[PDB]
């Protein structure tokens, strides 16, 4: 779960500095489709780790990209989705981020 | 004779409303006309006659 | 480098790292000048150096 | 006071009337090629 | 005892016809207070009291 | 027998129950059923010109033995889950069947395989009327006299090796069943954009988590609705194809389709990221949104290598994916 | 919804679908989903 | 006319699940491809058949599962006694 409110900028530049494979944006939102989509990339990206370098997956989501999908609602759907081949975990470090 | 059907006739002229339209579809002259009805709780088509 | 790999991979085209940058060039060879995947940057952005 | 591409000062006039949400929203962004390219370097496909 | 009139009468109307007229004999000896109010809430044609 | 009075209901030629009389199946002999189906097919329908032309307007590609040539016994042994794409607008009904069987013959050899599971696709209306008539072959091809249903599918051992096959025809047809549960009546229309979908709502039902090893994609009839590329970039969304899938796109005829085909399979990452991207703002529109081409996109970060291509016949694997 | 068929992302998506195409014709109305509260630790009634 | 015209008629005496009835028939008709036609008060709509007869779209029979007795409505039996009166209906 990332902050900045209504504005997507920081999830966007924390994508690109971390290596997340997907960000969820206030600008954009999060449609059930892009979900789905996204969720049989991971399934693909997790078969196809069979060989490379283990470096861990990233999914960034502005609290405001959608108010019913939550980072911890999106990440039950996730391991439902997953049929045991993956597990997803939530990170939610809250208004801290000022530092 | 009024007010809304109870559960079991709301279920019952549904289902027999269905098969209704079935046997209509389902007919020729040399299947006799029925009588959508039910016996042990399975729909059934009864000759009219 | 990750970004460089990458970017040449998505635009289609052969990406080669020239290890020890100069003597490398210089030197050639497989020894010097290898050919780098997409997945062989993998989690280069924490890394230093 | 503000960066764009150089360093200067816009009248607050012309930012909230044209370039701002007012509104609840509190907030149109810039950073639209930085999200292409952080898609592109982890394979996401958009719809 | 009125709710329970009104309910008999609602029934009565969540029905269909033609050369239909239904009767509603109410309990109360002495006041037309239950036939009025009843005739009111379920707008009855006519009431005896 | 049962077969022969749906396809005169149908308005279909004889020539197939008139087959269907005259298939026997001697499997005590030492030819394998799977040629004995093979062989009368061929000599009832006398599809020797069909064959030799099919070849010859490809350049001479051998569509007799096209796994065969390429791949070593091994490689065309191993492939177990395979996903025929519906048939050929431009082959006749008994070669798209003898094709069918060609394909199954051509991985069966080794008696040191795994079990096949062969899932054929008959797409549009005009294939569809043949799923009895296709399955009752498949029934003798196999002999599944070891231990036929309406609506399931076809277990035998065949070829060579007489290996474990677990053949399923899906139509518009057992879909019909399936949605009514079985109920005598089935005569609703069911548009075929609604049987890709029904197609893709069995899968997500019966949690099945097999991937396609084998894609055998074509050009089928119906094709705004049953597209060769589209028909790909669905297998490719859904996580469906083995992460070395094999994909074989057999034709004559040349279309755009076929030309759009083959630039995206063998097109670059930043290519297909905007072929993808065009189609989006060029096709979905308020009314078309709901369709499952624009929720099923395909995936650009897929990368594929040509391994084969003779005359409008080609083979491609998923070398790769990016993330 | 009910435990002996699957809800996910596409089952949910053809709900919507449905209720979408439904509420895009009428003009007595009021639609209802029937929810069995053992069905989905995920798609709950809420 | 290129579908089949299925007629549907409540007659006699009000019953709760009529309505119901009259929304499977219809709805179920129309999905099996046919066209559904109202005929209204029992036999009498048979019999004076003009504008008794009309016809059910899937949206005529909106929420009837919780309604009765009829929307069809219903009549009793009384010139369908007669030969000359079954004739017409015909």
């Amino acid at each position: 779960e990332v902050q900045g409110g209504n504005s997507g900028y920081i999830a966007t530049h924390a994508q690109l500095a971390c290596g997340a494979q997907i960000s969820y944006v206030p600008e954009e939102g999060i449609s059930l489709a892009q979900l789905e989509m996204d969720i049989n990339s991971l399934k693909e990206s997790f078969a196809n780790d069979q060989g490379k370098t283990k470096s861990g997956r990233l999914i960034l989501k502005s609290e405001n990209a959608s108010k019913v999908l939550t980072t911890e609602v999106i990440s039950t759907i996730i391991d439902d989705e997953a049929s045991g081949r993956f597990d997803s975990k939530t990170a939610i470090p809250g208004h801290v981020q000022q530092g | 004779r009024g007010g809304a059907p109870c559960a079991f006739d709301r279920f019952l002229a549904t289902v027999q409303g269905v098969d209704a339209v079935r046997a209509v579809l389902e007919s020729t002259p040399a299947i006799p006309s029925p009588v959508i009805s039910i016996l042990e709780n399975k729909i059934v088509r009864q000759p009219l006659v | 480098v990750r970004a460089v790999v990458r970017a040449g991979i998505y635009k289609g085209c052969k990406v080669f790292c020239i290890h020890e940058g100069y003597e490398g060039l210089v030197r050639g060879g497989e020894k010097y000048i290898k050919e780098t995947q997409w997945h062989d940057v993998r989690g280069w952005l924490v890394e230093g150096g | 006071l503000g960066i764009h591409k150089q360093l200067r000062f816009t009248p607050i006039r012309q930012l909230y009337d044209f370039e701002s949400d007012v509104p609840r929203r509190m907030r149109n962004i810039f950073w639209s090629n930085v999200r292409e390219i952080s898609d592109m370097l982890s394979g996401r496909t958009s719809l | 005892s009125l709710d329970r009139i009104c309910r008999a009468i609602d029934y009565i109307d969540a029905t269909a016809s033609h050369s239909r007229a239904f009767i509603v004999e109410v309990m109360g000896r002495h006041c037309g207070w239950l036939g009025l109010l009843a005739g009111l809430a379920t707008s009855a044609d006519y009431i005896l009291i | 027998d049962s077969i022969i009075r749906d396809l005169e209901r149908e308005n279909v030629g004889p020539e197939f129950g008139e087959f269907l009389n005259t298939l026997q199946t001697d499997l005590n002999s030492e030819k394998p059923p799977i040629e004995q189906v093979k062989s009368q097919l061929e000599t009832h329908f006398n599809l020797a010109h069909e064959t030799q032309e099919f070849s010859r307007k490809n350049d001479n590609a051998p569509v007799d033995k096209l796994l065969t040539n390429y791949y070593n016994n091994y490689e065309v042994n191993v492939l177990e889950f395979v996903l025929q794409m519906g048939f050929s607008r431009d082959l006749s009904i008994p070669l798209n069947v003898w094709f069918v069987l060609d394909m199954i013959s051509q991985l069966s050899t080794s008696k040191q395989d795994l079990p096949l599971d062969y899932y054929l696709v008959l797409n549009n209306s005009q294939t569809g009327k043949y799923s009895d008539f296709v399955r009752y072959l498949i029934y003798e091809a196999v002999g599944a006299e070891i231990h036929l249903a309406n609506r399931g599918p076809i277990r035998g051992n065949v070829g060579a090796g007489d290996r474990k096959i677990t053949f399923h025809l899906l139509c518009k047809k057992t879909a019909r069943m399936i949605l009514v549960g079985d109920d005598r009546e089935t005569d609703f229309e069911m548009s075929d954009r609604s049987f890709v979908t029904l197609l893709l709502d069995y899968y997500q039902r019966v949690g099945t988590t097999k991937k396609i090893d084998l894609l055998l994609l074509t050009n089928n009839f119906d094709t705004n609705m049953n597209n060769k590329l589209q028909q790909l970039k669905i297998l490719e969304s859904l996580n469906m194809l083995k992460s070395n899938c094999y994909v074989l796109d057999y034709q004559i005829t040349v279309d755009q389709v076929t030309a759009n085909f083959n630039s995206y399979v063998e097109g670059i990452p930043a290519f297909r990221r905007h072929e993808i991207a065009n189609f989006l703002k060029k096709r979905k529109t308020p009314k078309n949104a709901d369709e499952l081409i624009f929720k099923y996109v395909g995936r650009w970060n897929i990368c594929y290598q040509k391994k084969f291509h003779q005359g409008n016949i080609s083979i491609h694997q998923i070398s790769g994916y990016l993330d | 919804y009910t435990p002996e068929n699957p809800i996910n992302l596409q089952t949910v998506q053809e709900d919507i679908e449905l209720l979408t195409r439904t509420y895009e014709e009428d003009d007595r109305s009021g639609k209802i989903f029937i929810h069995n509260e053992k069905a989905s630790k995920v798609y709950t009634t809420d | 006319e290129g579908k089949k015209k299925i007629a549907i008629i409540t007659s006699g005496g009000d019953a709760p699940g009529m309505n119901a009835a009259v929304r499977a028939v219809t709805r179920a008709g129309i999905f099996y491809g046919c066209k559904v036609y109202a005929c209204y008060e029992g036999y009498t709509g048979l019999v004076k058949g003009g504008d008794m007869l009309k016809e059910l779209q899937w949206q005529d029979v909106r929420g009837l599962l919780s309604i009765g007795g009829t929307i069809i409505g219903t009549a009793r039996c009384k010139e369908f006694r007669e030969r000359w009166g079954r004739l017409q209906a015909c």
